[PDB]
């Protein structure tokens, strides 16, 4: 939770605070190489996710993808790119910890294994866990009214502005995120209860507290992202090198 | 204290959300009738609105709060019932009301009626948000969430593998 | 009822569960209809001011003024319309 | 190979071929009269060659039936709704009645 | 009284279904004839808008 | 049958059993398996690429082999579009001209400026 | 836009009648090949489905006639020369409409039975909750077209004021250039092929039951959605999963 | 709506009627729960197949080979049709 | 004249006609739209006005037909001047 | 010469007897025709 939520956001803060206000001309010269690298990060990691077996590893690969979108935006020399790449980092640090809680402190606590092949049919005996899985899955992929869409859209606005081709070929993340997340959500919530797994309790109130916080926060910034502008209206323009 | 457009937009939202919060307390019987009746009230609002628009044809708007005013980009949650919108509403609202009444007799014997009726009204509310919205963004919201709701409805029999 | 089969009772969902029809639902149905009606009224009365007809709000003389000023800015900045460059 | 003309294994085989041919007729044909006509024609085509004794010609005939059945396959066979290839198979499975095993000493 | 091979009896359909079925068929066929009478030249293409030659 | 991808992984298996894959969708449904939905018995060995060869995998089709299927699909499409091109050479002439409009093609009401008439001017008159 | 409004009314009705059919039968099958002759058993479901099919076949006075024939006409009435072919493709789509509609009607109501007996002992019309929506939707598919064609398809309506480019406006030419042949052949054929395939299915059913190996393969193509369902999975999805594992 | 249920007697009545309509049977009044197909009723090794196909269409089933070839008795077929909840 | 008087640009702008209908025949479209707006756009309502505007535009159609006849005649003339 | 009989015909006969013949399979079709013909004649008389 600490890693995905914060330590990967440090890399973004490092760009904005060390690499852009200085080294401006190197950014505007070497940006296309960044777009190459971020684009390969997006698609290859998403496709690598389609053929994994461990639950926690899949959420991890998604974190690589959303950071790579956020790099397209912050490294785009535009205001909307900065305000999107930041909002991606925030909403990602709300959504991903919830998923790592679901797959690492719920299921692994109950049954002590992370292989998808065992898991199937939670909806029958663990319905509330099903509801949370689908909500967080549709927030991860970037369903609107969630910060993980508003940040996707804005970063892809700015990435399209800088290089339209790369910023449009990177729109397939809107699809590939849905593929590697829904192929899994369908398995878990779907089917008849696994013979390998006995029954255990539904989610307890402690975990329900956590997931409901991490969902209220992202729904808020998904509904009115403008609240975060009062801190960032300078930062969207300090780091823009345009004559 | 009357608003065709406000009532068109909130009543379906009531019928989608209240069952999800209160279904164990209310039972599938009352839920079927409440969602049916509220979506009936909505259809009457649209037929009468259709009459008025034929009389005058100045569309009503509904300019709500700001989603994003950053830099050369103002996106509000605006809503409007224009001519094209009121026709799409006639199809949506009429068909959804009929289906909410037909899916009482078809879905008796089914244990999970509450979630079924909540989803039908969910789809109705989100298409209403689609046809109404006065900007492409409010359209994209309805675009995505009806596809979400379609996943849940087609998956309504979660045990049936092919449905998933 | 018809076509039923057993089901666990400890399973709890915000929704019914299996064939949910508690022996108090008339009262809870009353509470829910009351809240829903109050919400619908609060919303309609709140959104009334934020309505407007598409037209009738802005006089045409204001539109003519604004289009005049548009021409003024365009010629001060020495700009030409679309297609004239031919 | 040794496909014996008067043994149980050939009986199982030819009974399966007869079942399959009849179902193929029932799936391909709409009307009922023509279904009964084709059924009777197939029973005739079978009784005509129930009498063979040489294993070689027998096995050649079985191969010809295999090729024929492969040549009149149906892509959307009629199957009952509550049975595997049907529309109502695992619709409402009665959940297995299980008891709550516990995992933690303090949490429910 | 189930003849598992016999000629089956006539179905015992209710009145609301026999009454309403006849009502819808009446209104359908009446709406067809009334429209066709008032609109045959248009659907038959008998008005020749083309100029005389 | 072992496909390309499934026998390019031969050098890597080490000790793992080199199973011959068979998708479960073609396994007999009428047999009693432990996991009746996925058509798998408990200690059944798994292929290295079982994620492709289970029931949650994309559906196979057993009627047409896929090459003939591609022939049929593209042949239908090409027939349709080629007929739709060829039949543009067997088209009758229009019985009347396009409509024409009074004020010089309505260049003013289409947003003209007396020099962009080519861009905005509708039909002559 | 007008065909959307109609298409809702005369299609949701069909799906509701399909449900009342499917539940009157014991095992909830969805195969016409095992329905037969429920006409005497299910009259109300029958009259409703045939209304929608005729509102789908553009019978006179029903919504589908107004909503559909006019599009078949504007294909001829367009200023573009190459759109003439689309008239025929739409016309073949129309005669196919009357085909598959009457097929369902014969196979489900007029034909000889093809289930067991008990299905016919227990067939019964469904409750009030099912009928009344089919009643109202039937009223809409009967009357909405003539009630609303003055708003949408009218001459100078101004209700849906989309700023048409004048160069592309052809509704006047559509309604006037069109001749008798090009105004009747759709309606004639919709009646005639409909009645015909009924006659063939009821008297000369061999014609659909040749058991030729070159016809049956073409039936296999048009079943399975022009094998596209097998193109998609194998060449796109499966060659995405393998590339993904690569 | 579909207020209908099956019973062992009803299945027996329908099976014997199905067999009474079969021309290649020896003769009536041999048909009983203890009736064999190959010995008593005097049927070929394909008439048993046709009879099983007939029971399928009658009670709306799908009987595979490994369950069909073991039907050598009418009471066996009754116990089988009683061992399918969807026996119509 | 089978056509009525052409409207001026300003009365067109005043009634807010659509540009496809802003042609020679626009004078009779105005009362028709007014009667429709009055009668709630029902079909039994303004049949006379509809008949008027339809006949007027049919007259325009026949004029355009004769112009196409002229164009075909001229091209055949040019053809049998080329040989 | 090509003519054979089905051993099941007594079973397959109820698909062709009463309320399943070429008459009864086509009676309830056009269920409300006659009343509407009479009404259309009455209304043309009412002109
Ligand atoms: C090779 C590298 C590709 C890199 C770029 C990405 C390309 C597009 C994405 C393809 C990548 C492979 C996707 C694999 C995901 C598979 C996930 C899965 O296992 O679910 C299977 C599912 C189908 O489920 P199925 O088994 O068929 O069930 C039906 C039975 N009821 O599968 C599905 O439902 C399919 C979901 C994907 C739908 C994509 C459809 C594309 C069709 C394009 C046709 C051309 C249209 C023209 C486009 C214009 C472009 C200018
Ligand atoms: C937009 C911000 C969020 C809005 C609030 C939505 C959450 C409300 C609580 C729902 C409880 C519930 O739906 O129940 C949970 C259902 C239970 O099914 P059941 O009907 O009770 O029967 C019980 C029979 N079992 C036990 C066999 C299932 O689990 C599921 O089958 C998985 C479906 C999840 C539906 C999700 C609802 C739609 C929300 C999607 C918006 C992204
Ligand atoms: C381009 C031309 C190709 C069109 C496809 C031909 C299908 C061949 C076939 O024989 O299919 C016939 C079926 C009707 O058969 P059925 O008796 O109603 O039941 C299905 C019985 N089968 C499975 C044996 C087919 O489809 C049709 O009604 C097509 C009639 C042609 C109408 C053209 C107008």
């Amino acid at each position: 939770m600490i890693l995905a939520g914060l330590i990967l956001k440090l890399a973004l803060y490092a760009i904005l605070r060390l690499l852009l206000p200085l080294l401006c001309e190197a950014q505007i010269l070497y940006t296309p190489m960044i777009y190459i690298i971020s684009l390969l990060t997006i698609i290859l990691t998403s496709l690598a996710t389609l053929r994994q077996i461990d639950l926690k590893v899949i959420i991890a690969y998604s974190s690589i993808s959303h950071m790579g979108i956020a790099i397209l935006g912050v490294c785009s020399n535009t205001s909307l790119g900065i305000y999107g790449s930041i909002v991606l980092g925030v909403a990602h640090g709300f959504v991903s910890p919830a998923l790592f809680l679901i797959v690492g402190g719920i299921l692994y606590d109950r049954y002590h294994i992370r292989i998808v092949n065992y898991y199937k049919g939670l909806t029958t005996y663990m319905p509330q866990l099903a509801t949370y899985i689908i909500i967080l899955s549709f927030a991860n992929i970037g369903t609107p009214l969630t910060g993980n869409f508003t940040g996707e859209f804005l970063s892809l606005q700015g990435g399209f502005i800088r290089n339209p081709i790369i910023g449009g070929i990177s729109c397939i993340s809107v699809l590939l995120a849905a593929i590697y997340q829904l192929k899994l959500t369908n398995k878990l919530t779907g089917g008849i209860s696994s013979i390998y797994m006995h029954r255990t309790n539904d989610v307890t109130i402690r975990e329900k507290f956590i997931m409901n916080i991490l969902i209220i926060s992202t729904l808020i910034i998904g509904i009115c992202p403008q609240i975060m502008y009062n801190l960032l209206y300078w930062t969207v323009n300090n780091y823009i090198y345009i004559i | 204290m009357y608003n065709a457009i406000s009532l068109i937009i909130i009543l379906p939202c009531i019928s989608w959300l209240f069952p999800l919060f209160f279904g164990r307390q209310l039972g599938y019987v009352f839920v079927t009738r409440m969602t049916s009746t509220l979506i009936i009230i909505t259809t009457l609002i649209t037929y009468y609105y259709f009459y008025q628009l034929l009389g005058n044809n100045n569309p009503i708007n509904l300019e709500l709060f700001n989603y994003l005013n950053i830099d050369y980009l103002d996106i509000n949650y605006n809503f409007e019932i224009d001519a094209l919108t009121i026709t799409m509403l006639l199809a949506i609202t009429t068909i959804s009301s009929m289906v909410h009444i037909y899916s009482i007799g078809y879905m008796e014997t089914d244990p999970h009626q509450v979630r079924f009726f909540s989803l039908l009204s969910m789809f109705t509310f989100w298409m209403i948000i689609l046809v109404t919205g006065s900007n492409y963004f409010v359209l994209f919201v309805g675009w995505e969430f009806i596809g979400v709701t379609s996943y849940l409805l087609i998956s309504f029999w979660v045990t049936r593998l092919q449905a998933m | 009822g018809g076509g039923r089969y057993p089901f666990p009772k400890d399973v709890i969902s915000m929704t019914g569960g299996w064939w949910a029809n508690p022996s108090n639902w008339k009262l809870n149905g009353l509470f829910a209809t009351g809240i829903a009606v109050g919400l619908a009224l609060w919303v309609s009365t709140a959104t009334l001011p934020y309505t407007r007809r598409r037209e009738g709000i802005t006089s045409e003389s204001d539109i003519s003024k604004w289009n005049a000023a548009a021409g003024v800015w365009r010629e001060r900045h020495g700009k030409i319309s679309t297609g004239e460059a031919a | 190979s040794h496909p014996v003309p008067f043994s149980a294994a050939n009986k199982k085989l030819v009974t399966s071929m007869y079942r399959q041919s009849l179902k193929l007729a029932r799936n391909w044909i709409s009307n009922r009269q023509l279904f009964r006509q084709k059924a009777v024609e197939i029973r005739h085509k079978f009784d005509q060659n129930a009498q063979i004794s040489n294993p070689r010609l027998l096995a050649r005939t079985l191969d010809e039936t295999r090729a024929h059945l492969y040549e009149f396959r149906h892509p959307d066979p009629i199957v009952p709704p509550s049975f595997p290839g049907g529309t109502k198979y695992e619709r409402n499975v009665p959940p297995r009645m299980e008891k709550i095993m516990q995992h933690n000493l303090y949490e429910p | 009284n189930y003849k598992w091979n016999g000629p089956l009896p006539r179905p015992h359909v209710s009145a609301g279904h026999r009454i309403a079925t006849k009502f819808l068929g009446a209104t359908m066929f009446f709406w067809m004839f009334l429209r066709i009478k008032e609109e045959y030249p248009a659907m038959l293409g008998l008005h020749n808008f083309y100029p005389p030659k | 049958i072992r496909a390309s991808f499934d026998k390019a992984e031969e050098p890597m298996l080490g000790d793992y059993p080199d199973i011959d894959p068979f998708p479960a969708q073609l396994k007999n449904p009428y047999k009693k398996y432990d996991d009746q939905q996925d058509r798998r018995n408990l200690e059944e060995p798994l292929s290295v690429n079982d994620d492709l060869y289970d029931m949650w995998s994309p559906d196979r089709f057993t009627h047409f082999k896929n090459q003939d299927a591609l022939k049929y699909f593209i042949g239908f499409l090409t027939i349709f579009f080629g007929a739709s091109y060829v039949a543009t050479y067997f088209v009758p002439e229009k019985a009347a001209i396009p409509r024409e409009f009074p004020y010089e093609g309505l260049w003013k009401e289409s947003g003209g400026t007396e020099k962009s008439k080519a861009f905005f001017g509708q039909r002559s008159e | 836009l007008f065909h959307l409004l109609g298409h809702a009314f005369f299609k949701a009705l069909l799906f509701m009648s399909a449900g009342s059919i499917i539940h009157s039968i014991l095992n909830e099958s969805q195969d016409i090949r095992t329905y037969g002759g429920l006409l005497s058993y299910l009259p109300y479901t029958y009259i409703c489905i045939t209304i929608a099919s005729l509102s789908l076949m553009a019978m006179p006075g029903l919504t589908g006639y107004y909503t559909k024939d006019i599009i078949i006409e504007s294909t001829y009435g367009s200023y573009s020369i190459s759109n003439y072919v689309v008239y025929w493709i739409a016309y073949l789509s129309a005669v196919l409409t009357c085909v598959y509609s009457m097929k369902i009607l014969y196979l489900t109501f007029y034909s000889n039975p093809n289930n067991n007996t008990i299905t016919y002992y227990n067939a019964h019309e469904s409750n009030i909750y099912i009928t009344l929506p089919m009643f109202i939707l039937a009223i809409f598919a009967m009357f909405a077209g003539w009630i609303l064609k003055d708003i949408y398809l009218g001459v100078g309506t101004d209700f849906v004021g989309t700023h048409i480019l004048p160069n592309n406006f052809s509704y006047f030419d559509t309604e006037f250039s069109i001749t008798q042949f090009y105004k009747l052949l759709p309606l004639i054929s919709a009646i005639l092929v409909s009645i015909l395939i009924v006659v063939l299915n009821e008297f000369f059913a061999i014609v659909f039951n040749l058991n030729n190996k070159y016809i049956n393969t073409v039936y296999s193509i048009f079943n399975q959605k022009l094998v596209s369902d097998q193109i998609l999975n194998h060449f796109i999805i499966f060659k995405g999963l393998v590339t993904s594992g690569n | 709506s579909s207020a209908h249920v099956l019973t062992k007697d009803m299945i027996q009545e329908r099976i014997v009627a199905l067999l009474e309509s079969f021309d290649k049977v020896n003769d009536a009044k041999n048909i009983t729960a203890t009736a064999n197909l190959t010995s008593d009723l005097g049927l070929d090794s394909l008439d048993v197949v046709e009879v099983v196909m007939a029971i399928e269409e009658e009670f709306g089933l799908e009987i595979p080979d490994h369950d069909a070839d073991e039907i050598k008795t009418v009471q066996q077929a009754i116990d089988y049709v009683s061992a399918q909840p969807a026996a119509v | 004249a089978e056509f009525p008087p052409l409207l001026s640009q300003e009365d067109m702008k005043k009634h807010k006609i659509l540009l496809a209908y802003r042609d020679r025949c626009a004078a009779l479209l105005v009362p028709l739209n007014e009667c429709r707006k009055k009668n709630y756009y029902m079909p039994w309502a303004c049949g006379h006005e509809r008949h008027e505007y339809e006949m007027c535009e049919v007259a325009d159609f026949q004029r355009r037909v004769k112009a196409m006849d002229k164009l075909k005649a001229e091209k055949i003339e040019q053809a049998k001047a080329a040989a | 010469a090509p003519q054979l009989k089905d051993p099941w015909a007594r079973r397959e006969a109820w698909r062709y007897q009463t309320n399943f013949t070429r008459a009864n399979r086509f009676k309830g079709a056009a269920p409300g025709f006659g009343i509407a013909v009479v009404a259309f004649g009455a209304y043309l008389a009412a002109e």
